[PDB]
């Protein structure tokens, strides 16, 4: 019988903190696995006004 | 549930212009800006955003700097707010709103011709949830049934009008009357007596406030 | 009826020494199935409910009991099968359900007790269910049933300095005692009662 | 459908341009603006 | 008089609004009050109010199975929150009162009689 | 052994640190436990003493 | 060779994912990158904590029928959405969450062996057995009117 | 033929669900048709519901933002109820001013003879 | 030990110091603990009589320990003395000597835990929580007592006694 891979203690937790996601991104980082998290999308009209 | 249904997908209606319940002006431009802010990371969770911005930069130091807090509220409550007439009604010179169907103190009823509705049957006394009604008959020398004893404890009543509604005949009701209140803990314990003269009392606002109901399924 | 249901017959898969009772009825809920569970494997049972797969996501809505040693009939009395539940509140001293509620399933699961112990003994599952300490505590309170194994086991609603289980049929609805002041005490105390009848 | 847009259930389908305009704000709120306006007055 | 409540209503609702809602002070003193989550949620047996808050879409009204008095064919929205706190619990208070309004105004538009008899020339209503 | 435990590391997850340390639940006894014969407190067996 | 006696393929589940929901509709709940891996990591511990309990007992047999059908299922399908559309619609952390959840219940089972019989359950089946029989009642009897007692005398 | 199943047949009797497939621990496939039968109730069940659970929603969730001053005016449809409970109103007005008078129910204690 | 009668739930002697120093200590016996008691978890289940016996002496012990603590803090120092009322409570139990189910000894057991908690920390009235301590067949000491029918029925037996003086109001 193979050996079931290992699984963390802290794992199978519902969130995680900053050192557990890096536990989980070791090779690769936040854009590539989770996404882009934008804060506000203002318009053309917005942002002309704001500048 | 009980039913069957084929579609469960309650479609959306039509927005043809062509269509007769066209509805122009639901949809606001300058109000409806909900995409400019959904994709915002600070609704879903305790995540922050990839980028910061000045935006926020500016936000934070308005919000911590000035304190709109103070300036904001206080006007817009204090001075608006206190420009609305007044809500008070003067209980001693005016009554707030009843209804012919309000429930306050119980009388006994009368025939006009004088004589008493209630011929002690005990509904009235089997229908009370609290058990404040105490009956007691006995043949009047006449011959007609009447009862000896008809008493409510006014501190066991929960002014539900169960009794009312079990009455064949009208005899025992609820009146309009809410200014009850007593000094001895004896005064409200109602005999036939009290009961009788608050019927001979208040007999014509509750004949009126009947009348209007008798009618209304007629 | 009308929508998509299935008895919880994995319970009694993984348990393979129990026999199965199970009941739906149009009197309650279309997604409600009731179920007979013995004493001595009640702990087990919730333990399995807890974690399993499917099951893991319920809840403990209620918990009550059922004193059926005074359960009679008053209507039909020739309209009865040996395959109806109110069959099973006959000649038992205690009974005991338990509700919950699924939320993958969608479902609501009733389990029935019946305890034929004078002493009222069944196991707390308290600590499998946060729910169970107020619930099992007022039920214990209320109808003197022993519970082993629980984390409080004190009084939740009834007075101070009294112990009585006004919920049992013998029990009369006016108790056994009324609190007056005494003058001679300067503080209240309890006396025997003589109460109004009507 | 009554909760969504041309629902035969609304009964104000026709013009109401002037009522809408008269019962809602017709200015969109601009971050920034009272913060740099107020920081810089104040240090003026 | 109940649509005229309604309509009041909206203006009474939009005054306690302006309070509490942005107020800093009512910010600092509900966010991250009380937070749990879904399994704590379930732990302690929340349902309601309290359950929409940690997350669980969760309405008697709007279930299949379980739902009773007309709620089944109306049109109105539940709402849920994200964080599980205080102020969760106040903004679906304050919206559950917005949509009760909006449910009422249904039941009544279900018991009212809006369309009436027009003359056959000129379309005109008698 | 914080860390192994899963307590918050950071100043920013400080604000989460009840989630870690008091919502979760311990976990129910095995029913071992209630299947012992003896439940007496664990004293020295002083036989040879 | 079938996937539940296949070695652990770290190279094909841990892949990185291209469709990803914006967030969870639940508090506390984070989205998982890889959840078929986890999927497939917690399946193989299962099996691996039940190699401990007994080969017939029905738990066991139970519990490997499901751990196959959710290891070829989550196998089959590569896109999560789908995935999700399978196991009711919900967000597949649920899932995982309470899969983890049914990692424990090995532990928890070994102590309490449903698969062994207990004292008491003969006096459960004994009051299973008495409360479902014929109940009739001691009026709607037949009682006929008894003869005459005849009197005996001493001698 | 004393009883109407098979001796391997455990289902003493069964009208929730009148089912012809006993599980028994004989037979091991029954234990992989039920679990299979049980994920596919899963899914049917969870697709059936009208709004506790929809996978669109979990992928394109729809928010409400306070925003400004009104809490009506950051929702069209509450905006819509506002504007349908003033035609309503509107609608009362008119109606009742084109009459010019208004029926009343009034005492009459002919009634109490 | 996490619980309220564990060693260690006891109230300091000073702000600075549970004890003198060079060592430790504090009363968690004879006086209430210093934290709550927040959960009071089931007696473990008693086998036979032998245990349900031991559980009943234990929790007398407790209670015996406790009186003069309930005394002080309650008032009713003058109505008996400590002696008097352990004798009492002594006289209760010894009239609860026929039980014989183990079971119903540990919620017995349980039961008397909870009332000596609620005492002990002023839940309960003093003239409530009396009625436990008092005499059966003797006048409490903080009063004058009558001895009327003492005297006018002195060698008269129960029957007389009972029957002399009524069961039920005379006027109706
Ligand atoms: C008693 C005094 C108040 C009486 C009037 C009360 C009233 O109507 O209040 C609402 C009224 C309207 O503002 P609002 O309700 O916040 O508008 C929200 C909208 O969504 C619009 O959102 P918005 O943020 O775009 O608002 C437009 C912006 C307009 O501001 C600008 O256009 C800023 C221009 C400068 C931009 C940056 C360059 C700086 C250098 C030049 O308005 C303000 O900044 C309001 C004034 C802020 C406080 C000033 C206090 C002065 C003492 O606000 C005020 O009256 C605030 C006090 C104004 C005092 C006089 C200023 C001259
Ligand atoms: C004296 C009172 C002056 C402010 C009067 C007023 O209504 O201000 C509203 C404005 C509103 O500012 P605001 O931009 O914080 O509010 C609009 C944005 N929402 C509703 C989403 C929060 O308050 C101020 O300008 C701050 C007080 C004056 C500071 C100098
Ligand atoms: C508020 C600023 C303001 O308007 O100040 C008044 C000022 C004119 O006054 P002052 O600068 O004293 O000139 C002598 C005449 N009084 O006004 C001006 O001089 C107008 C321009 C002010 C620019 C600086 C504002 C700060
Ligand atoms: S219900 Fe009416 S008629 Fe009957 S006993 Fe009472 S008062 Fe009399
Ligand atoms: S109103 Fe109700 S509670 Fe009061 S006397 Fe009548 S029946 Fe009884």
């Amino acid at each position: 019988s193979p050996a079931p891979p290992t699984i963390g203690q802290v794992e199978l937790e519902p969130f995680k903190f900053n050192h557990e996601r890096d536990q989980l991104i070791y090779g690769y980082t936040m854009e590539e696995l989770y996404g882009k998290k934008f804060g506000l999308k203002h318009s053309a009209t917005v942002l002309r006004e704001i500048k | 549930g009980y039913i069957q249904r084929s579609n469960i997908h309650e479609e959306a209606p039509n927005t043809s212009v062509e269509a007769k319940h066209h509805n122009k002006t639901f949809y606001d431009p300058i109000l409806d800006i909900d995409e400019d802010l959904k994709d915002d990371i600070r609704l879903y969770g305790r995540d922050k955003p990839d980028e910061l911005d000045f935006t926020d930069v500016w936000e934070s130091s308005y919000q911590n700097i000035i304190c709109p807090e103070y300036f904001y509220h206080f006007w817009f409550c204090g001075i608006v707010y206190s420009f609305e007439p007044e809500w008070t009604i003067n209980y001693p010179f005016e009554k707030g709103p009843l209804s012919p169907l309000f429930r306050g103190e119980h009388a006994l009823r009368r025939y006009p011709t004088g004589e008493e509705r209630c011929i002690a049957c005990k509904l009235c006394q089997s229908a009370c949830p609290a058990r404040a009604i105490t009956i007691e008959t006995e043949p009047r020398p006449d011959g007609s049934r009447r009862t000896v004893r008809y008493d409510i404890d006014m501190t066991k009543c929960i002014y539900c009008g169960f009794c009312q509604e079990a009455c064949p005949v009208d005899a025992i009701v609820e009146g309009p009357n809410y200014e009850q209140t007593a000094y001895l803990h004896e005064d409200l314990f109602y005999d036939k007596y009290k009961l009788l003269e608050n019927g001979d009392k208040w007999e014509p606002q509750i004949a009126r406030n009947i009348e209007y109901l008798i009618n209304q399924p007629l | 009826m009308q929508n998509k249901y299935m008895q919880p017959i994995q319970l009694f898969i993984v348990f393979e020494k129990l026999n199965s009772k199970m009941w739906i009825s149009k009197k309650l809920n279309s997604n409600h199935s009731i179920a007979l569970i013995p004493s001595n494997w009640f702990y087990s049972i919730n333990l399995f409910l807890k974690r399993e797969l499917l099951f893991s996501n319920i809840t403990l809505i209620e918990n009550s009991a059922i004193d059926t040693i005074s359960y009679n009939l008053e209507t039909n009395q020739n309209d009865l099968d040996k395959t109806n539940i109110e069959n099973y509140f006959f000649k038992n001293k205690m009974l005991v359900f338990y509700n919950y509620y699924n939320y993958f399933l969608k479902s609501k699961l009733t389990l029935f007790i019946i305890l034929n112990n004078l002493n009222k003994s069944i196991d707390s599952i308290d600590r499998i269910f946060a729910n169970a300490n107020w619930l099992e505590r007022e039920t214990s309170e209320m109808y003197g049933i022993n519970y082993k194994w629980k984390i409080d086991t004190r009084k939740l609603l009834l007075d101070y300095s009294k112990i009585e289980n006004p919920m049992l049929k013998e029990f009369q609805s006016e108790g056994t005692q009324d609190a007056f002041y005494n003058i001679f005490e300067n503080q209240v105390v309890v006396l025997k009662n003589e109460t109004v009848e009507l | 459908r009554a909760d969504m847009a041309h629902s035969p259930f609304h009964k104000a389908i026709h013009d109401l341009e002037d009522k809408r305009s008269k019962l809602f704000p017709d200015r969109r709120r601009i971050p920034g603006r009272k913060a740099k306006l107020l920081l810089a007055a104040s240090l003026l | 008089d109940i649509l005229e409540f309604s309509r009041n209503f909206f203006t009474t609702l939009n005054e306690m609004h302006n309070v509490l809602t942005y107020n800093k002070i009512w910010k600092q003193r509900l966010i991250n009050i009380g937070t749990y989550s879904f399994q704590t949620c379930l732990d302690y047996g929340l349902t309601g109010v309290m359950a929409r808050s940690c997350g669980l879409k969760r309405d008697l009204r709007l279930s299949k199975t379980e739902t009773y008095a007309n709620y089944y064919y109306l049109n109105f929205r539940s709402y849920t929150g994200q964080h599980g706190d205080c102020y969760d619990r106040f903004l679906i208070r304050m919206n559950e009162m917005c949509e009760s309004l909006n449910i009422v105004n249904q039941s009544i538009n279900k018991i009212s009689k809006f369309n009436n008899i027009v003359s056959i020339n000129t379309k005109k209503n008698i | 052994k914080m860390r192994d435990l899963g307590f918050p590391m950071e100043g920013e997850e400080e604000e989460y640190i009840e989630q870690r340390v008091f919502m979760r639940e311990q976990l129910p006894p095995l029913e071992s436990e209630f299947w012992k014969k003896n439940y007496d407190p664990y004293e020295q067996d002083l036989f040879h003493f | 060779v079938p996937i539940h006696l296949r070695p652990y393929n770290k190279e094909k589940y841990e892949v990185p994912s291209t469709k990803l929901k914006y967030s969870t509709g639940y508090a506390l709940l984070d989205v998982e990158p890889m959840p078929r891996a986890k999927i497939m990591k917690i399946s193989y511990n299962i099996l691996h904590k039940l190699k401990e309990i007994p080969e017939t007992a029905m738990y066991r047999i139970y519990t490997e029928e499901k751990v196959k059908y959710i290891m070829k299922l989550t196998d089959e399908i590569e896109d999560v959405r789908q995935l999700e559309e399978e196991f009711g619609q919900d967000s597949i952390e649920l899932f995982i969450y309470s899969y983890g959840k049914e990692l424990e219940l090995v532990e928890y089972m070994k102590h309490s062996k449903p698969w062994e019989s207990r004292p008491g359950d003969e006096e459960q089946n004994e009051m299973i057995r008495i409360a479902s029989q014929k109940r009739v009642y001691l009026k709607h009897q037949r009682v006929d009117r008894p003869a005459r007692q005849e009197a005996a005398f001493i001698s | 033929e004393k009883e109407k199943r098979s001796p391997s047949n455990n289902i003493i009797i069964d009208e929730i669900s009148n089912s012809d497939k006993p599980i028994t621990k004989e037979n091991r496939e029954s234990v992989a048709h039920h679990v299979r039968q049980q994920f596919e109730f899963f899914r049917e069940v969870n697709a059936e519901e009208v709004w506790s659970v929809s996978i669109e929603e979990k992928y394109n969730p729809e928010l409400y933002i306070y925003k400004t001053y009104d809490m009506a005016a950051d929702d069209p449809v509450w905006r819509q109820v506002k504007l349908d409970l003033e035609w309503t109103f509107e609608n009362i007005a008119e109606r009742r001013e084109s009459l010019g008078y208004m029926p009343t129910f009034k005492g009459d204690p002919n009634f109490w003879q | 030990m996490n619980h309220y009668w564990g060693s260690s739930n006891t109230i300091p002697a000073s702000s600075t110091q549970n004890n003198n120093y060079f060592s430790g200590g504090g009363n968690n016996v004879t006086i209430r603990g210093n934290e709550i008691m927040e959960r009071l978890p089931s007696q473990t289940p008693s086998q036979n009589m032998v245990q349900a016996s031991m559980k009943t002496l234990r929790f007398y012990r407790k209670f015996c320990r406790l009186i003069p603590f309930i005394l002080r803090i309650h008032n009713i120092g003058t109505k008996f003395t400590a002696q008097q009322a352990m004798i009492n409570f002594g006289n209760y139990i010894r009239e609860r000597n026929h039980y014989r189910d183990p079971g119903l000894i540990d919620h017995r057991i349980q039961l008397g835990y909870e009332l000596l908690y609620e005492a002990e920390m002023h839940f309960s009235q003093h003239t409530i929580l009396m009625q436990y301590l008092s005499p059966y067949n003797t006048p409490l000491s903080d009063r004058g007592y009558s001895y009327l029918e003492k005297v006018k029925y002195g060698n008269k037996s129960k029957f007389l006694q009972g029957f002399y003086k009524g069961n039920k109001p005379t006027e109706f």
